[PDB]
């Protein structure tokens, strides 16, 4: 097995914060980083 | 008072709670002041949504 | 000792120095002297009467507080201030301490000396324009779509019973006029060049002299 958790939580960490707090859109982020986002916590 | 009975203000702003009366009571009062300096054009048409913002940066 | 004096006098300051400050000459040398001796007597504020006494030109080693001391902090704060309804960042609170340090630094006698000026004690290193503030931008505002338009409660309302209007006008009548005003218009959007908070690109009293040329048309032109 071979995963990128590590840059995966990274971004997703950053955006989940910014996105939390902002309460709106994110134009600078991208499906595929929510979509990490997701993977990360469903293997965590 | 006929703008939906307008509720306790400052909670009211307060709370993210709904950007709907926030922004209603925005119109509202535009039209207002547009209607004072002049009831002569008592309104304008152009419909658009509007922002709220959070953060000290902006 | 009048512990209670002393604190009600405290309470006065503190709002003063903070925000909203209605009030006028609060100041008096005798009355923060009280203070700083409740402060003492507050062995639960000792922490807080320890940092305000180290207000001078040295201020290395500042209190680095952890958070949850910082916390604690800010509980005493409001239990003090006892108008909890908000917690005031820490920065307006180290703002009023600079003024404290210019308090201390001042040989200033029977001279009418009113501070006379906003505190620059916010910065962060950085520098500020006008034209700058095309940079600071709304940028960010491209990058958002606003929340939401509806038509609901649509449309064009206008006025209701004039004779009930004037029943609730009733209610108006009783109350002071343009005191109002005094209070809110004045201290609210005076101090509204708190928002140099960023980085304190610096107030200009011109356009703030608006005010006048712009107001006197209407009796200029009748």
């Amino acid at each position: 097995e071979l995963i990128n958790m590590r840059r995966y939580r990274n971004a997703a960490r950053k955006l989940i914060h910014h996105y939390s707090l902002n309460s709106t859109s994110s134009t600078e982020y991208k499906i595929s980083d929510v979509v990490m986002t997701m993977i990360f916590l469903l293997r965590s | 008072s006929t703008l939906e009975m307008t509720q306790p203000l400052l909670e009211i702003f307060r709370n993210k709670a709904d950007t709907r009366q926030i922004a209603a009571v925005v119109f509202s009062t535009l039209a207002f002041i547009h209607n004072r300096f002049h009831p002569l054009v008592t309104n304008f048409t152009n419909k658009m949504e509007f922002v709220v913002t959070e953060t000290n940066d902006t | 000792i009048n512990m209670r004096r002393y604190r009600n006098a405290a309470r006065k300051l503190i709002h003063h120095y903070s925000l909203n400050s209605t009030s006028s000459t609060e100041y008096k040398i005798s009355d923060v002297v009280m203070t700083m001796i409740f402060l003492l007597r507050s062995e639960k504020y000792h922490s807080l009467f320890k940092l305000l006494e180290t207000t001078f030109d040295d201020y290395t080693c500042r209190p680095q507080m952890t958070q949850v001391q910082t916390d604690t902090l800010l509980d005493a704060v409001r239990s003090l201030l006892e108008m909890p309804s908000t917690t005031i960042d820490l920065t307006t609170v180290d703002i009023m301490r600079s003024s404290f340090a210019r308090c201390f630094n001042s040989p200033i006698m029977r001279y009418a000396k009113i501070v006379l000026l906003q505190n620059v004690a916010l910065q962060r290193d950085k520098r500020t324009t006008l034209e700058e503030l095309l940079i600071e931008r709304g940028e960010k505002i491209q990058m958002l779509q606003p929340q939401q338009y509806i038509n609901s409660g649509t449309e064009i309302p206008f006025c209701d019973d004039a004779e009930f209007l004037n029943r609730l006008l009733k209610h108006i009548d009783p109350y002071p006029l343009s005191r109002m005003y005094y209070n809110a218009a004045n201290t609210m959007f005076y101090t509204t060049m708190e928002n140099y908070a960023v980085s304190n690109c610096k107030f200009n009293i011109e356009d703030y002299n608006n005010i006048f040329k712009v107001m006197e048309n209407i009796r200029k032109h009748s």
